[PDB]
């Protein structure tokens, strides 16, 4: 039944926010993030961030961040 | 290409630094429409005051005035952007041709 | 992609540009915008697509 | 200068007097006033639609 | 024009849409190829 | 709108009233922390999908 | 006279606009752009954009657009 | 406040009616240069001072 | 009463305003600015400007004037 999030009342018993479920962090004991997401798996065209997020690989030092974590603009190279 | 002011430098003499260097604001950024000696020409959104600065190294101060640019329009609607069809009246602008005299 | 004529752009006086607004959309609760314009985005002259 | 021109109000007529839709999303300055011995002129900022 | 319902449908996918915006359109004074066009506000959005 | 590389410094714009949007019944400069959560509506960032 | 543009009649007796009187797009067959206004070409010291509207070539290509059709900073001059 | 370094660019805001405020009796947007010398309050720019 | 700048009376019997105790600019004939008040010109390693304004070792050529007569982006050294 829905409940307190409006959400997904989870396998354990206990209603989730959905808004966290498709984030790699398991919010129910089971399930959730098992149920997972489009994680694409972007080709080289795009570089891989460490939040594994994919960009355009010609962005990989510009001075402008692309990436949530920015790892786009890392002193790895830039 | 350039403007000239009395430097802060002890000896009092003129410097000169090219115009690209110059800016004139108000809330946010003007546009110099033209510029003749001690005159500086440029459209500005509203506000309540009035800037002027250099961007050149040393001479990268600036001057601020208060004065009550607020927004005006020619014709009877408060019109934003300058409508692109209607009626065509009777307004005055700054000839940007700096050889007009004021 | 193509071109049209904007009230306004950037030396004021109406004029044509390759960039030009059509239409603007603001019905986001979080008051984001979506915007239509002249040009076209993620794809190359070839047609091909590029983010 | 350009100046817009505010939609043509829709006017809705009846005994001695008229009603006027006006339809202008920006401050438009609508005046009116009588051709009899007195102008008894009015003015109004008039804003979005009202009669 | 400009109440409420001004354009309508039985539904949003419905190709016999009617409405009366009291759309008119100008002449083209600037050379610039153009259709001026005036209305009400959009009566949805006086009602809203 | 307003690209700034080359000889294409060109920019454009046309009068759209975007106030300040909400949801729900407070007002707010930044979604809070949290509080309440309520079904709104927001332009989603998959490019896939179709308005 | 006074009428589409309130500015002037051209020989064809038509309301023809001072606005668009001396522009490259030209107009009415005379009583139009003939009479040209100062279109005078500035010294080879200013570079010439697609125009015709000279602007100093002490400028030109230094990222900051100097003519109405911004010719002062294309890879085309640059 | 933000870190535009763009090594790790970032920003932070939080709500603040940060209001212009004005000693004295009449309203300015500079100190204007004459007039009385009014007790005031500013924050000592010297960081070695302790609040 | 407190005098015109509400602040202390000079040897000369002027009063002058704490803003000017220490500009370096004598306000009375005697006593003012001739009177002690502390200045220290920093460390070694950084610069100082006309006025005698510090600033810090790794600006003193970097295109934002720490100090505000300039000293420490003028053309004369940068
Ligand atoms: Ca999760
Ligand atoms: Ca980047
Ligand atoms: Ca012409
Ligand atoms: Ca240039
Ligand atoms: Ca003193
Ligand atoms: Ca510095």
């Amino acid at each position: 039944a829905k409940c307190e999030p409006s959400q997904f009342q989870c396998t354990n018993g206990r209603c989730i926010t959905l808004l966290w479920k498709c984030d790699g962090d398991e919010d129910c004991v089971d399930g959730s993030d098992e149920k997972n997401c489009v994680k694409k798996t972007c080709a080289e065209s795009d570089f891989v961030c460490n939040n594994g997020q994919c960009v355009p690989s010609r962005w990989k030092c510009d001075g402008d961040p692309d990436c949530e974590d920015g790892s786009d603009e890392s002193p790895e190279q830039c | 290409t350039k403007f000239r002011y009395m430097s802060y430098d002890h000896d009092h003499d003129i410097k000169e630094d090219s115009v690209k260097k110059i800016a004139i604001s108000t809330s946010g950024p003007c546009r110099r429409l033209g510029h003749k000696g001690y005159f500086l020409l440029a459209q500005c959104p509203p506000g309540d005051s009035v800037t002027v600065s250099i961007t050149s190294g040393a001479s990268e101060n600036s001057c601020t005035v208060e004065k009550k640019i607020r927004r005006k329009f020619v014709g009877r609607e408060e019109y934003l952007f300058p409508p692109v069809h209607g009626k065509l009246v009777k307004c005055h602008v700054y000839d940007h041709l700096k050889e007009t005299s004021a | 992609p193509y071109l049209g004529f904007c009230p306004y752009c950037r030396h004021s006086a109406p004029c044509f540009s390759p960039i030009k607004i059509e239409n603007v959309w603001d019905e986001s609760d979080d008051g984001s915008i979506r915007i239509q314009v002249s040009a076209q985005f993620g794809y190359d002259q070839a047609g091909t697509a590029d983010v | 200068c350009p100046v817009p021109l505010a939609h043509t109000p829709t006017v809705t007529k009846w005994f001695k007097g008229i009603t006027l839709h006006l339809t202008a999303t920006r401050p438009t300055l609508l005046t009116t006033r009588k051709l009899g011995l007195r102008a008894d002129a009015t003015a109004e900022w008039i804003t979005g639609t009202t009669s | 024009p400009g109440a409420f319902g001004d354009i309508q449908a039985s539904s949003l996918d419905a190709t016999d849409i009617v409405a009366r915006t009291d759309i008119r359109l100008l002449k083209p004074s600037v050379k610039n190829i153009h259709v001026p066009y005036t209305q009400a506000v959009s009566g949805y959005e006086m009602w809203k």
